[PDB]
């Protein structure tokens, strides 16, 4: 008999930091002889180097994907109306020097010798753009900017739509529109507040950003082992041993270098096989439920889908879920169909149900009581091979008025 | 790549500086990708920030709808 | 290029070395090339299965494709193809498999009034899956994706309340056959 508006969280990561390892500035450094001597190993350096290079082509090409849904961008009319509806903590703040809207801010703060790091193609503010693109796209178009050009549409006509789509009628939503819109405020309220309460909601970015710095530092750290030799110093060796076997201690150095560097580059390889799978989940999402509406149960959302609105976040995405839950269930009595003149009815699409002493045709979402007639049932056969029937009369809309 | 070349056409990015390409302010579809938000192409070889899209602002209003 | 590589040794040929050189330390220098080239085996062997998990999510995903929308009609938005999904062309590729996309793209879209709901007799009348549309001087009821404007009529609404409830109403008869069926 009642509804209410819940906002969910979902975090899904986007893409790591891009890095580029140098094997002769990380294995040894400024030594000629080393770099004389790595020269006859092959070509393992034009591997690292080529696995570094499609690892970076990928991550740009991921966090394009991801982001770049649409080749428009729409902006906000200045008017922030929507009948009665809210929107200021998700669509971006002038005042920001940065033009981001306070939670994207606070997503951001919550959110802390050869090896460098590449900075990434898609910022923070082109993303930031983007992300307000898509929020104004799917606030003043619906979902027809995804489907083609953009059209413009009320606010409440795309929920009437999407009501009509999940499976309720649009008489519920101008009776109670502002009950709607007060929920969903009050539900955007509290959802921001768990969000700044709660620092475990951001617990995937923040072990992907803590795996790869103890990653990193790892690698650093190897660098100073003895790997079976005198001294995990190279000159000291050099100017120190017989070059005979010192040849073939720094080979050994080199090769153990060599091998734990290519362990890093592996283990990288599946992080980064495990984020183009989870930026592949995030951009099926995008696609499903947020430039449109998803018939899917329990995909992007807990309930009823809604909508979905995203968020901009460091190395990753936050999708803010909007839900219809159902509440307050009243108990009823059911009947497959009605026995009315030797004939049974079966609803279009509703459902027959009865409080004791009165039988109603009601939604299969909400509770709204209606005359059985004959423009929402259909007569298919007697009433005597159905199991469970009852009687009653079937109301005729157009008997009254040749009646008199 | 992250090495200042004040102390090893030119435009200082984040990443580094360019030499040999000359920064427009005029912004087209990017070519070969560079990072930091810039990139350069050829038309002689420019460099020119990220493009978006095509700015379309929508009427949005409580009683207009656009039918195909 | 890996047979080439010397690993630290004198010669890229082992039979070079076994004919060359002493063999109590022969056998070392044999031992450390074939561990070098099985080292340099594993790493292509670990490149390939990270190579064969990314094709088979790739074929994964073209699997679902395909079950989705080219046996059937698929009701999602931009999961394999831009704008509303008809159906599709499969075709037969080198290593790979290409779809051929048959999607509707709507045009030419018109500037145009609409209400809630329509007040006629103290009662809202609602569209039960079109829209109302105004031209200027009437009101008319079509789909969401397409122009095909019909005069209101009770077979395509319903009345749900009254219009006292509603916000944004307008004022308009609705036509109904029935009076002019019973007239004559
Ligand atoms: C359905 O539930 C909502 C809240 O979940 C009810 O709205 C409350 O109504 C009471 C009085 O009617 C007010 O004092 C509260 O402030 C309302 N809450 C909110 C959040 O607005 C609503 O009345 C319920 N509907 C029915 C038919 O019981
Ligand atoms: C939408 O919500 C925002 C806050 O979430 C409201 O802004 C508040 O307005 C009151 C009254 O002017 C101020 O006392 C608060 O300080 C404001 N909060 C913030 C964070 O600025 C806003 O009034 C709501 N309504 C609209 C139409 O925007
Ligand atoms: C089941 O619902 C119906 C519809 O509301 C109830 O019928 C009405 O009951 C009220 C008082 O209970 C009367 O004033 C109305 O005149 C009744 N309507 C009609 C059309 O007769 C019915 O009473 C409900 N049954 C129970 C057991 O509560
Ligand atoms: C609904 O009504 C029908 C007829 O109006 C009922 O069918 C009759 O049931 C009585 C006893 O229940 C029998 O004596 C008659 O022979 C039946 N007539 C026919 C034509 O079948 C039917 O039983 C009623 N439903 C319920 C649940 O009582
Ligand atoms: C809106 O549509 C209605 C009906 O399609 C138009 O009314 C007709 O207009 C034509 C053009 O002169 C007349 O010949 C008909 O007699 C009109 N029919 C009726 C029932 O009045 C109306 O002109 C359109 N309005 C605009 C602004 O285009
Ligand atoms: C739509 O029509 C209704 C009645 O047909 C109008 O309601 C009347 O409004 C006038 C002036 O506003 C009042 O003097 C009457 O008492 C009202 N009658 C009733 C039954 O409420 C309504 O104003 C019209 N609305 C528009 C926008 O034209
Ligand atoms: C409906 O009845 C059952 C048993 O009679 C009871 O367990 C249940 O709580 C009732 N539901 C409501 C909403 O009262
Ligand atoms: C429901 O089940 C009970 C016992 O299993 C039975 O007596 C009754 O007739 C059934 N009612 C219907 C409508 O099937
Ligand atoms: C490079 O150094 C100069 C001064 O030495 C400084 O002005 C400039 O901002 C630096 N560039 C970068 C990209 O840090
Ligand atoms: C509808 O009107 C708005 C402004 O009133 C305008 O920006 C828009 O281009 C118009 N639509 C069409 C299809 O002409
Ligand atoms: C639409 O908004 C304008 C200004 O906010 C107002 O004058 C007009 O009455 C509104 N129309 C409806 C149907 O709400």
């Amino acid at each position: 008999t009642n509804f209410t508006i819940s906002v969910t969280t979902e975090i899904l990561p986007v893409s790591m930091t891009k890095t580029s390892v140098d094997c002769t500035m990380y294995i040894c450094g400024d030594s000629t002889e080393c770099s004389n001597l790595l020269l006859q190993y092959g070509s393992f350096c034009t591997q690292l180097k080529r696995a570094l290079t499609g690892i970076a082509v990928e991550q740009d090409k991921n966090t394009q994907e991801v982001f770049a849904q649409v080749k428009q961008i729409y902006k906000t009319p200045p008017i922030k109306y929507f009948g009665g509806f809210n929107f200021s903590q998700i669509l971006p703040d002038p005042s920001k020097p940065s033009k981001r809207s306070p939670i994207e801010d606070l997503l951001f703060n919550k959110v802390t010798k050869g090896l460098t790091v590449l900075p990434p193609l898609l910022t923070d503010e082109m993303i930031a753009q983007y992300t307000s693109a898509l929020l104004a796209g799917t606030i003043t178009s619906g979902w027809t900017f995804g489907a083609g050009p953009a059209l413009q549409i009320p606010f409440p006509m795309q929920m009437a739509y999407r009501f009509n789509g999940i499976g309720v009628t649009q008489n519920v939503l101008y009776e109670n529109q502002k009950l709607i819109a007060n929920q969903f405020n009050s539900a955007i309220g509290k959802i921001q507040d768990s969000l700044s309460s709660t620092p475990s909601a951001l617990g995937k970015l923040q072990d992907v950003v803590n795996h790869n710095a103890q990653a990193l530092n790892t690698l650093v750290k190897q660098l100073s082992s003895k790997f079976g030799a005198i001294s995990s110093v190279l000159n000291d060796i050099f100017s120190r041993l017989d070059p005979p076997e010192a040849e073939v201690q720094i080979d050994r150095l080199i090769t153990g270098r060599l091998q734990s560097l290519q362990t890093y580059v592996t283990q990288q390889l599946i992080r980064a096989a495990e984020i183009r799978a989870s930026a592949n989940l995030a951009a099926t999402k995008m696609s499903e439920c947020v430039l449109g509406q998803s018939k899917r149960v329990d995909f992007c959302g807990k309930g009823y889908h809604l909508m979905s609105f995203p968020q901009s976040a460091p190395h990753g995405v936050v999708f803010l879920h909007v839900t219809y839950v159902p509440a307050q269930e009243k108990n009823f009595t059911t009947a497959p169909a009605i026995c009315h003149d030797g004939k049974a009815h079966f609803p279009r699409e509703g459902v027959f149900v009865s409080n004791g002493t009165h039988w109603f045709v009601t939604q299969r979402n909400f509770y709204e009581p209606q005359i059985i007639t004959t423009d929402n049932t259909f007569v298919s056969g007697n009433c005597d091979v159905v199991i469970g029937i009852v009687n009653n009369t079937v109301y005729d809309p157009l008997q009254p008025e040749l009646d008199s | 790549q992250g090495v200042n070349c004040t102390e090893v056409n030119v435009f200082q990015t984040r990443a580094g500086c360019l030499i040999g390409a000359e920064y427009v302010n005029n912004s087209y579809e990017c070519d070969i990708p560079i990072g930091a938000g810039i990139c350069a192409s050829y038309q002689s070889i420019i460099a020119y920030t990220m493009s978006l899209g095509a700015e379309n602002s929508v009427a949005y209003s409580n009683n207009s709808i656009a039918i195909p």
